[PDB]
């Protein structure tokens, strides 16, 4: 799996690391995963179509399993840079 | 004032295993933001696809070293 790609990440005003939104990039043709205990946000439909360069939403925080980015309850102010 | 909202944003989450010969890599080299989870930087091979390399292995310190030097 050729699924070393960057990726852009959402930032956040807490101070705290990077983390990708969901689980899932594109890379050479792949729809690869991130590593199970990444870093990553769960965000609502509705907050990823109002997401922009500045935190407007209270985002929840998770850790990538099996593509998915499972939610531990910690929520962070993030946003995106383009 | 707060700083650390002007950091780039692009990131590894995974990075390449195996070392790759320094004749397969161009001369592209970026260091990922040290707010990324996983510190990597970016080479380009000479197909132009840009990969994430881990700093720590010793062939990327290697071939890091060896883009110093003209």
């Amino acid at each position: 799996a050729r699924c070393a790609c960057p990726a852009r990440h959402l930032n956040n005003t807490n101070g705290t690391v990077l983390k990708l939104l969901g689980c899932h990039a594109f890379c050479n043709g792949t729809l690869c995963t991130a590593p199970d205990g990444y870093p990553c946000y769960n965000l609502t439909a509705q907050q990823v179509r109002t997401l922009t360069t500045y935190p407007n939403t209270s985002c929840a925080v998770g850790v990538c399993m099996k593509g998915t980015c499972v939610k531990n309850g910690t929520m962070e102010q993030c946003f995106k840079t383009p | 004032q707060p700083v650390g909202i002007n950091t780039s944003t692009t990131c590894c989450y995974r990075f390449i295993n195996k070392k790759i010969p320094k004749q397969r890599l161009e001369s592209y080299r970026r260091t990922t933001s040290s707010h990324c989870p996983r510190e990597a930087v970016i080479f380009k091979t000479k197909l132009d696809k840009e990969i994430c390399a881990d700093p720590t292995q010793k062939w990327v310190q290697d071939f890091m070293k060896h883009l110093d030097k003209k």
